[PDB]
């Protein structure tokens, strides 16, 4: 009763930059914590970035920080990453996800306890 | 102020805030509550310890106070018990 769908993915130069967006729609009522996932061929998928429901606590993969904002627009029910400083280790299929667990301000950070997922924009990062 | 609670184990979270790791389960007592804790299943019957926080915070859209509540677990524990 929910889906989510990315935007913003494509090619850039590395050092470059990229706004990811996810538009959340259906029974948005029953989502809280927001994340961004990425996916590179033949490997598994990995936590990128979280936000909590108030958008108060973030949590970032350590080889992320410094050059990727996560944000969130509970009135147009949206969750954008801003991708500064891009490297060629950045390529992958990035997903957003939604989770149902109820809490405000908890920020969830465990990937399989995220209920939906977007069906996922390539990003690819030239040398 | 203190609570001690029977009920089943309806989701779990692994979580983050405020700089540390939590872990948090919805508690079915049907209502149900939110147990914060800084061999808990899926479905485990449960007995849990610990301090019933309001935890009131401002709707982003309504502008509107309200609480959040959790039995915060820390002294405290969660018990398997079915
Ligand atoms: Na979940």
């Amino acid at each position: 009763q929910v889906q989510l769908q990315e935007s913003g993915g494509g090619l850039v130069q590395a050092g470059g930059s990229l706004r990811l967006s996810c538009a959340a729609s259906g029974r948005t009522s029953s989502l809280y914590s927001m994340g961004w996932f990425r996916q590179a061929p033949g490997k598994e998928r990995e936590f990128v970035a979280a936000i909590s429901r108030n958008g108060a606590n973030t949590y970032y993969t350590d080889s992320v920080k410094g050059r990727f904002t996560i944000s969130r627009d509970n009135a147009k029910n949206t969750v954008e990453l801003q991708m500064n400083s891009l490297k060629p280790e950045d390529t992958a299929v990035y997903y957003c996800a939604a989770d149902r667990f109820p809490t405000m301000e908890v920020v969830t950070i465990m990937t399989n306890e995220y209920d939906y997922w977007g069906q996922g924009t390539q990003v690819t990062v030239s040398s | 102020s203190n609570a001690l609670m029977i009920g089943r184990i309806a989701d779990v979270q692994h979580g983050f805030l405020g700089a540390m790791t939590v872990t948090q389960y919805v508690l079915e007592v049907k209502e149900f509550i939110v147990i914060r804790c800084m061999q808990v299943k899926l479905g485990s019957r449960v007995l849990v310890q610990g301090t019933l926080r309001m935890n009131r915070h401002v709707d982003d859209v309504s502008k509107r106070l309200h609480a959040y509540p959790f039995i915060q677990v820390v002294l405290g524990y969660v018990k398997v018990v079915g």
